């Protein structure tokens, strides 16, 4: 059963991570953080799939897709501003999300 | 069906990120508890953030303890490792289109004390070929010292990055 | 079996692997001297009828807590109430750690009180914890394990893998008159010399009448003889 | 005693290949049938197992 | 490294004892290979 | 007991405070515990004869079982239960 | 030879989800690695009775078996009927990799003829998984003389 | 006749054996010696500098093989035949390009050669290379000659494949009494080291070393590799669940009472405890001479500038073996292939070589330094002419050294007897036989029969029937058929690749987790820690089947120890088989039959992505089929020729499945000691002892293993008739009876050659 379990918190992963994204919306300060290819070719956005699906995307004739992150629930995390060496320190507050995206066929 | 947009900011001064494992999920309404007083030391790279909080009197100090060894009495003492890896991003949300800042550097805080280190001292006290390691450790000890006042507050922190559009 | 045991004869080593001994009890019958001769002479049973163990601190008392659970001595048979490993209890106190205090209150409860490098009594219950749940209730200890077997054609009796002998001959509720052990050398040490000689040539033949052909009577009594 | 019946095979298999002037295959897991050397001697005037 | 020339040459009680030491003079001998006859009794 | 101490959180070690109190605290840091500590790691045969169980139980009735035990000089040990309760006896 | 596989294959199913009596042999697995060692011993020897018993006279190996010459009727058996359970070290062919014999097979192999056992005689051939296994015993029977 | 499925799978061999030859180890390993090798060490050391004098540096540029201006070649290098008469060696000239510098400020360059080497046989170097039919009659030699062996004065001797243990990679072993034990070896460079894990007592346990005097209470051991904070500690080694606890929690507990920090006596404690300082320049002294142990002396290849990476390393070292001490069983036994690796004598002759520059250099920049401390005069040349004639040092010194078998190093200091071996000649197989031969080292005692009898791992990958019966016996084993021994590609173009199919970096990760999925080892050292394991394995394996890195690097999964291996480490041995896509072959008729016509060769279908190697344990993970009948649509692979899982050798027997295992070793080693016609120059061939047959024949039933081979070209016996019966009484018990007159017109007329040598010498009078 290699294909069924993770087929099954794909969708669920797609869904779940939809909402935390619209539920920081407004104002209040929330962050999330990501890990990308380098290179940077080039741009595309996120957007939910048809029938529910999602769908990461760049332009120019490339689909790059990928969600969900390793387990959570340990880290309290900030990151902090740090400029010219001179006394900077500004802290934006918390964090709230992570995820990752590989690309494909 | 519909568009999410989503952007990528510029420079600056780019970012660093802090982490710390020592404090678990409270459960309760809100997890999260706030860290405060900062009092940070710094240098140039691997800089060995090191990270300083209050101590309260309030519940279980064991006073008797302190005044015989340490006299700290005062703001911990925490530490750790900044590193760096390519290819990471931060994210905020705002309206229905979302805004993307790259982190750079990254660092682990864990602590330690100066209150040993002195203390083991005190107790015990009554050239061309070198590289690596302690090359991090013989320049490390010598370059630094640097006081940073942490002040926190936020306006355009967005604005400046959102006119870049 | 084959010419490794014979290895183990002829160089008349103290140790040896597997060393059965067999013995006869009393008659051919399933309940009570069957399995009450099986539950009394081996290891320890203190780390199982223990149920849960408890450490507790409370003021200025240090306090081991031990409840012993009654059902398993009624099912496997083992004799004494209490005071009997209380006894057994003090025996591991005099033995390995301290001769200090004993309680007994209720449902097998024993406590157990210390006191006087610095916080020296945290490390010290500390190793005193974890070696409670081994010490010997009853039996010897010798024994590796034991078994129950169909003797003969429809008889019982039972095989024990030690170094015991003699203990566990003088141990009652069997009949010790007919026996026999392996390792001869230690068969020396309580009948001696003739016996001996006799038990050698007894494993010699038999061992080497199964694999096959024969080596005949005469040749093996000259063997064990010069030897003896 | 020494119990080889894949030598026993060999002759009758060697012996239609002489009768049929071709060189007769013969592999581990398979090769040349040992029913078809039957046909091919009974046919000649030969007993057909040797 | 080792010399050692004398309670060296008094041992080798193992490997080659049975053949350098015991087997070494033996005169009047010979060697051969087998080979069957009904015709020869025994002895 | 493996506890720990929140902040630092390295082990708990139990300390003997002066006069008569027992306390634990942090090593190389500054700390106090106060509380209760605790762990936990994990048929045909009759006879007649007087039964001593007694609840209203009072019970003539008994059941026996005879078998030879300990030495051939040594005399016969009898096993006795109750019809009632169905408890196991055992006397020689 | 086909009643005595799904016998056991009946057996098997109930190893891990089923439970059944086991003799005082000790633990769970060495229960039924008892029961397929003397089921399938039987059914070979078996096999091989009816063989011989019914195999023409005046033939060689029987005549040979039978008197001085050479071997027993075991081993006429197994040239002409059947083989079965090669075995080595007292017990059935230890996995050389995780959990299976051989590669060719599914995982966590209980199967007869999975493991070290062979329908074939010498006479019909072997079946390639059939081949390693007696290369064992061969090689295990070598060494153990030398 | 139509094409079917099953005729064509037999046809794969000859398009792959013709390609790559039956003898693939010595050749490709020397081909790419000469050329990787030799620059690469040449770029190890490239200057000398000595002291004296105001500036001296001298630079080697380039370093190649018998090759320079417009010349192809040495005008006429000596072939193998006259080579052999003569007595003299086989070798050909090193050239080399370096740059001089005097004071009298003067940058030039010139060639020069530095001494002579050994070149084998059929190889790019050669003069056999690529030759056809009457470019060997007038070479006087034989086109039929396996060759890959080394001929050095006079008869010729071969160097033999060596059995390695598993280099780099952790190993976990159980024992009865004291209890479970670890060891790590690697090499770096100059040095091999070896660390020993260990646990004497009470659970708590100890790291043994050559370096650190006692054994050290690892839960300080781990301080002193950057980890403060305890439970951290214990959420790591044991995590979660049941009783992996209270076991690690004994040595956690009185570890820290005594002394416990992560800075302060963590390092002064292993500084204090430690061995013999090497007397020069030693005196760092401080925390800091921990620092340079706790990097370098650290027992492993980790190392780098952090105490992070090694720190996770060795609680993952630690988390293993306490797993094992909970219950039996539950380890890795080393028997088996999947543990073994096998080095040829390529890596082994650049050791050799290596060593005898580095000797020539120390005496060749002592060498200057005679003229340099005196007064005047100072000296442009004489580097050259002088040099010269102190060379040759590395000629008889690698001629020696391949000569007799003794290899002496001054780096790793590892003198290794019984290495190369004479090539025995008899019949035509001997000779194909001693090679792709695989012999082993040390490992202890005869008495043992662990490292003796066969393992169901070894099919496919060795021969199962082919074994030298006498004392040693399983010690050597033979290759099957169709194998392919691995080499080395790269390191660093893995890791980012990794990243981007969305593994993370090990730093960031909060390292207290045993909870997710597996996660990703290189070469035994654990980087990403990924979720989602499927869509990694199967689209690494897609960019590895179609585009990229094709052979090696293969990557499977690990159901119970939580995990997912990608091993580049090469050195092993490769099979051969066919993918089979959803239901049926990928391989589909016309395209095979598009190959025996007029095309389309080999290695090409590895291009289309059909044929492919499996390897390591990853052999274990796959599921190989039978035949193509036996299909059922679960499986990952099928098989082409199940037949070659015997060797080359024992591919003479018909009907060899018929037959007792026992039957075919036997004859595996007297088919060697059968008596054929050898080669066709032989007869303009001077041998010390040989036997020839008069009138040759074929056997009357083939294989398809011996014409592949090329045997009944040169076949060795005598095609009889016979009878079985019982006659004479001369028979009786293992002896025959022959027939006169049969024998009177010949039967297996023997002959019989050897030789003397003399030679007239001339004294100092
Ligand atoms: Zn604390």
């Amino acid at each position: 059963k290699e294909a069924a379990a993770e087929l099954e918190l794909l969708n669920a992963d797609h869904q779940h991570i939809l909402r935390k994204l619209k539920k920081m919306n407004n104002k209040p300060e929330r962050f999330m953080v990501f890990q990308l290819p380098t290179r940077l070719p080039a741009v595309g956005s996120i957007r939910v799939h048809k029938s529910g699906k999602l769908s990461v995307k760049i332009g120019n004739v490339v689909m790059d897709i990928g969600k969900g992150a390793e387990t959570t629930f340990l880290q309290d995390v900030i990151a902090l501003s740090i400029a010219d060496d001179a006394s900077s320190a500004e802290l934006l507050g918390r964090v709230d999300g992570k995820i990752v995206v590989t690309p494909q066929i | 069906i519909e568009e999410f947009p989503l952007k990528i900011s510029g420079e600056e001064e780019s970012l660093h990120v802090f982490q710390y494992a020592n404090r678990p999920r409270l459960v309760g309404r809100k997890p999260a508890e706030h860290p405060f007083i900062s009092a940070a030391r710094y240098k140039p790279k691997s800089h060995l953030w090191e990270i300083d909080i209050p101590l309260d009197e309030q519940a279980f100090y064991n006073k008797d303890k302190a005044e015989s060894e340490w006299n700290g009495v005062n703001v911990q003492t925490l530490k750790g490792v900044g590193v760096e890896n390519n290819g990471q991003y931060a994210a905020f949300v705002k309206d229905m289109q979302v805004y993307l800042v790259p982190i750079e550097r990254v660092a682990q805080l864990k602590p330690f004390f100066k209150y040993i280190d002195d203390a083991n001292v005190t107790r015990k006290q009554e050239q061309n070929r070198l590289t690596g390691s302690l090359l991090a450790h013989k320049v490390a000890d010598e370059e630094a010292n640097i006081e940073l006042t942490w002040a926190e507050g936020t306006f355009e922190q967005f604005k400046d990055t959102i006119v870049k559009e | 079996l084959g010419v490794p045991r014979i290895k183990e004869i002829i160089n008349a080593s103290k140790v040896i692997s597997t060393p059965i001994i067999n013995a006869v009890l009393v008659n051919d019958n399933d309940e009570r001297a069957a399995r009450v001769v099986k539950g009394r002479v081996e290891k320890t049973l203190l780390s199982d009828v223990a149920f849960y163990v408890q450490d507790v601190y409370k003021d200025n008392l240090s306090f081991i807590q031990v409840r012993i659970d009654l059902g398993t001595i009624d099912k496997l048979q083992l004799e004494l109430t209490i005071e009997d490993i209380a006894v057994a209890i003090t025996r591991a106190s005099k033995l390995k750690i301290q001769a200090s205090d004993v309680n007994i209150i209720g449902k097998d409860r024993i406590a157990i009180n210390v006191f006087p490098s610095e916080n020296d009594v945290f490390y010290r219950m500390q190793q005193l914890r974890r070696a409670l749940p081994d010490v010997v209730v009853k039996g010897l200890p010798d024994i590796s394990r034991a078994v129950i077997n169909i003797r003969d054609d429809g008889k019982r009796e039972l095989l024990v893998e030690g170094y015991g002998l003699r203990d566990v001959m003088c141990t009652d509720g069997v009949i010790g008159s007919r026996t026999t052990t392996n390792h001869v050398l230690e068969v020396f040490s309580v009948l001696g010399i003739e016996a001996a000689r006799y038990s050698i040539i007894r494993e010699i033949n038999y061992t080497m009448s199964n694999h096959g052909m024969s080596v005949d009577p005469r040749h093996i009594q000259l063997l064990g003889d010069v030897m003896t | 005693s020494r119990m080889t019946v894949g030598k026993m095979i060999e002759l009758i298999s060697g012996k239609a290949g002489v009768l049929n002037g071709t060189l007769e295959y013969g592999t581990c897991f398979g090769g040349s049938k040992l029913e078809d050397m039957s046909k091919i001697l009974v046919d000649q005037g030969f007993n057909y197992s040797g | 490294k080792p010399i050692r020339g004398f309670c060296q040459r008094l041992k080798g009680k193992q490997g080659r004892f049975r053949g350098n030491l015991s087997g070494k003079r033996v005169d009047f001998s010979g060697r051969t290979v087998i080979s069957p006859d009904p015709n020869l009794s025994i002895d | 007991m493996l506890s720990f101490c929140p902040s630092c959180n390295n082990m708990l070690l139990i300390t003997s405070g002066d006069s008569g109190v027992y306390t634990l605290a942090c090593r190389s840091c500054p700390y106090e515990f106060p509380i209760e500590g605790i762990e936990i790691y994990d048929n045909v045969d009759q006879t007649k004869t007087q039964c001593p169980n007694y609840d209203t139980c009072g019970g003539e009735s008994a059941y026996f079982f005879q078998l030879q035990i300990r030495s051939a000089d040594e005399p016969m040990t009898t096993f006795y239960k109750c019809v009632n309760c169905g408890h196991r006896w055992k006397e020689n | 030879v086909e009643i005595a596989y799904h016998k056991c294959d009946e057996l098997i199913t109930l190893f891990n989800k089923g439970e059944l009596e086991t003799q005082p042999g000790c633990n769970e697995e060495q229960t039924l690695e008892a029961k397929i060692g003397g089921l399938l011993s039987k059914v070979r020897e078996e096999v091989g009775d009816v063989c011989i018993n019914e195999l023409d006279n005046w033939n060689a190996p029987l005549i040979m078996a039978t008197c001085g010459s050479k071997g027993s009727t075991l081993n006429v058996s197994q040239m002409v009927a059947v083989v079965g359970q090669q075995i080595i070290s007292g017990n059935r062919v230890p996995d050389g990799f995780q959990d299976r014999s051989l590669p060719h097979f599914p995982k966590n192999s209980k199967t007869p003829q999975s493991k070290g056992f062979v329908r074939n005689s010498f006479f019909s051939g072997l079946s390639p998984p059939e081949f390693l296994f007696h290369a064992i015993s061969g090689r295990e029977g070598l060494v153990d003389t030398a | 006749d139509e094409i079917n499925t099953a005729q064509d799978k037999w046809h794969l061999l000859p398009a792959f054996l013709k390609v790559k030859g039956l003898v693939k180890q010595h050749l490709d390993s020397f081909n790419y010696f000469v050329d990787t090798d030799l620059k690469k060490i040449i770029k190890a050391n490239q200057l000398i500098l000595s002291d004296v004098d105001p500036e001296f540096y001298l630079k080697y540029v380039d370093i190649r093989v018998g090759k320079k201006s417009s010349s192809s070649t040495k005008d006429y290098l000596t072939p193998p035949h006259e080579c052999r008469l003569r007595d003299m060696t086989y070798s050909a000239p090193i050239y080399v390009d370096i740059e001089y510098t005097r004071g009298r400020n003067i940058i030039m360059h010139k060639d020069v050669e530095i001494g002579r080497m050994p070149i084998m046989l059929r190889s790019n170097k050669c003069i056999l290379y690529d030759a056809d039919e009457s470019k060997m009659a007038k070479l006087n030699e034989c086109p039929l000659d396996p060759g890959g062996y080394f001929i050095v004065n006079g008869t010729e001797k071969v160097i033999l494949v060596q059995e390695q243990l598993s280099k780099n990679r952790i190993i976990v072993e159980a024992d009865e009494k004291k209890g479970i034990v670890q060891a790590s070896v690697t090499s770096s460079t100059h040095e091999r080291k070896s660390k020993t894990y260990v646990i004497t007592k009470n659970g708590k346990i100890y790291l043994k070393h050559n370096s650190i005097a006692e054994e050290i209470p690892i839960a300080i051991v781990l301080k002193a590799c950057g980890i403060l904070s305890d439970l951290e500690i214990m959420q790591l080694v044991c995590g979660n669940d049941s009783s992996y606890q209270d076991i690690f929690a004994v040595n956690l507990e009185e570890s820290s009472k005594l002394d416990i920090y992560t800075q302060q006596q963590a390092l002064e404690y292993i500084g204090a405890k430690v061995k013999t300082m090497r007397r020069q320049k030693l005196t760092i002294l401080q925390e800091g001479i921990e620092a340079i142990a706790t990097t370098v002396i650290a027992h492993l290849t980790v190392e780098a500038l952090d105490f992070r990476e090694k720190a996770l390393y060795i609680a993952m070292m630690t988390r293993r073996v306490v797993m094992a001490m909970y219950n039996p069983k539950m380890i890795d036994d080393r028997d088996y292939v999947g543990n073994k690796r096998l080095e040829l004598a390529g890596q082994l002759i650049s050791l050799l070589f290596e060593d005898l520059f580095k000797k020539f250099n120390n005496d060749f920049k002592l060498s200057i330094d005679k003229v340099l401390k005196k007064p005047n005069r100072a000296m442009e040349y004489d580097a050259l002419l002088s040099i010269n004639v102190h060379s040759n040092n590395i000629t008889s010194g690698l001629n020696r050294a391949i000569s007799t078998g003794n290899w002496s190093l001054k780096r790793f200091k590892m003198e290794r007897a019984g290495v190369t071996h004479v090539l025995s000649r008899l019949s035509y197989i001997s000779a194909l036989g001693m090679m792709t031969r695989i012999s082993s080292q040390f490992e202890k005692s005869r008495k043992v029969s662990g490292p003796r009898a066969l393992q169901p791992s070894q099919f496919g990958m060795l021969c199962t029937a082919d074994t030298p019966e006498g004392e040693a016996c399983g010690l050597v084993k033979n290759l099957a058929l169709m194998t392919h021994i691995t080499t080395d590609d790269e390191e660093e173009p893995i890791k980012k690749l990794c990243y981007v199919l969305g593994v993370e970096d090990i730093t960031l990760i909060d390292s207290a987790s045993l909870h997710l999925n597996y996660g990703v080892y290189l070469n035994g050292t654990l980087i990403g820690s990924i979720r989602f394991p499927t869509k990694f394995v199967t689209q690494f394996r897609h960019l590895r089947r179609t585009g990229k890195v094709s052979e090696f690097i293969s990557i499977y999964s690990n159901s119970h120890q939580m995990a997912v291996h990608i091993a580049t480490d090469g050195g092993r041995i490769c099979r051969p088989l066919i993918i089979v896509s959803d239901g049926q072959s990928r391989v589909k008729d016309i395209h095979l039959r598009k190959l025996l016509d007029g095309e389309l060769d080999f290695d090409d279908f590895l291009k289309l992505g059909l044929v492919e190697y499996l390897d390591v344990n990853e052999e274990n993970d796959s599921y190989i089929a039978l035949y193509e009948k036996d299909i059922v649509p679960s499986m990952t692979h099928l098989e082409i020729e199940p037949f070659t899982i015997l060797g080359a050798v024992a591919g003479l027997i018909p009907y060899p499945h018929h037959n007792q295992s026992p039957r075919n070793t036997y004859q595996c080693a007297m088919g060697k000691q059968a008596i054929g016609a050898i080669a066709y120059n032989q007869f303009k061939r001077i041998d010390t002892l040989l036997y020839l047959m008069t009138y040759p024949q074929q056997p009357m039933v083939k294989t398809k293993t011996i014409e592949l081979i090329d045997y009944d070209k040169l076949p060795a016996g005598q095609n009889a008739t016979v009878a079985v019966m019982s006659y004479s009484g001369y028979d009786i018990e293992d002896a025959l009876v022959l027939n006169k007159s049969s024998i009177d017109r010949g039967f297996g007329r023997c002959e019989t050659r050897r030789k003397t040598t003399t030679v007239l010498k001339r004294y100092a009078n």
